[PDB]
């Protein structure tokens, strides 16, 4: 394979470490209500403006 | 001052001066004083110590309350453009 003695075994560790990171920030969002919207009397709610559509 | 000669000044005011009086003397003054009324704690002012305002700014309390309660029309559904 011819793989020196040196940075690369350091190189080994850090591309774990940063798909482990990767993975992490990936499932690390909490399950919850980042989307917002979090006015629970909303049930009218139009921020924009009219003629507006929900499916194509 | 001037000495005229052969009219002179007299050297002094000579010994014919009139002795007036023995008074001459003033008696010293001896004297007990006391002042000693005894004295309140207090007096009484309109005021004292107050730095009173010139303007006070305004001032207010608060309050809020109420529910999120609504009624809503909505814009009619249209036609696609593009995408």
């Amino acid at each position: 394979m011819d793989k020196k003695k040196l940075l690369y075994w350091v190189g080994g560790g850090l591309v774990l470490i940063l798909i482990w990171l990767w993975f992490r920030n990936r499932p690390a969002a909490q399950v919850a209500s980042n989307w917002e919207g979090p006015p629970y009397m909303t049930y009218n709610q139009p921020q924009a403006g009219s003629v507006t559509l929900p499916v194509a | 001052a001037l000495i005229n000669p052969q009219f002179p000044y007299a050297g002094p005011v000579p010994i014919p001066g009139p002795a007036p009086t023995e008074t001459m003397p003033l008696l010293n003054y001896r004297v007990e004083g006391r002042i000693a009324g005894i004295q309140q704690a207090r007096q009484f002012m309109p005021f004292l110590q107050g730095p009173h305002r010139a303007v006070a700014e305004q001032t207010y309390h608060a309050i809020g309350t109420g529910i999120q309660m609504g009624q809503t029309f909505n814009q009619p559904l249209i036609n696609t453009q593009e995408g």
